[PDB]
């Protein structure tokens, strides 16, 4: 039956879909990472600031 | 005929698995580079801001 | 038309390196072409054709293969007189011939 050679191209067809999908999850993660890693960063900035605006005072 | 057909799709479906990897590759290089411009937009902004403010 | 003959259990579609081809070949010639279509690319599985019909003069069937096949495919295919089809389920289509068909012949009357 035909099924022998379209099982073949819908599975490399399906493992082609899950790699990219990974990778795309990947990327969403990344972005969400940004804002994180960004947030802390801002903070620790302000602290630094407000250490040396207070040694001002 | 038959069986050398199937040998060789056999083989050759191989490089549809390797360029989708390279694919996912490409996907993961977009999420470094987006990344990156993240954090930098975010942070730049919000320092000068933090800056301006004290 | 296609609308006689065709539905989605016959395809491989909606995906990144996946396509369905659609050839006609005369009756005669048919049983050289089930062996011939498909040395007429690289990325081709055995086993690839599903028959939709065959009529008076001739047989229709779709071919299931990878991107990269497909225009060698074709350009081998009229190279070797086989005629290209690629009604590739399109389902808005036959639908508005059978609303057409309905609907005409019952207006004229």
């Amino acid at each position: 039956s035909q099924s022998q050679g379209i099982q073949q191209l819908l599975q490399a067809e399906k493992r082609a879909a899950e790699k990219v999908s990974e990778a795309r999850k990947r990327k969403n993660r990344r972005l969400k990472q940004a804002k994180e890693e960004a947030q802390a960063e801002i903070e620790q900035y302000r602290l630094q600031r407000e250490k040396e605006f207070k040694a001002k005072e | 005929s038959d069986a050398d057909v199937q040998k060789q799709i056999k083989h050759m479906m191989a490089f549809i698995e390797q360029e989708a990897n390279e694919k996912a590759e490409e996907i993961d290089a977009k999420a470094e580079e987006e990344f990156n411009i993240e954090k930098g937009r975010l942070v730049q902004t919000q320092r000068l801001k933090i800056m301006e403010y004290y | 038309s296609l609308a006689e003959i065709v539905k989605k259990d016959d395809f491989v579609l909606d995906s990144e390196y996946l396509v369905t081809l659609l050839v006609v070949v005369p009756k005669l010639n048919h049983n050289d072409w089930i062996k011939q279509y498909e040395t007429l690319a690289e990325m081709v599985v055995p086993r690839s054709s599903n028959v939709l019909s065959e009529d008076q003069d001739s047989y229709l069937c779709n071919v299931t293969l990878f991107k990269k096949a497909v225009d060698d495919f074709r350009h081998k295919a009229r190279e070797n007189k086989f005629i290209v089809r690629d009604f590739q389920y399109n389902e808005e289509e036959m639908r508005a011939d059978k609303e057409e068909m309905n609907r005409l012949s019952t207006d004229k009357k």
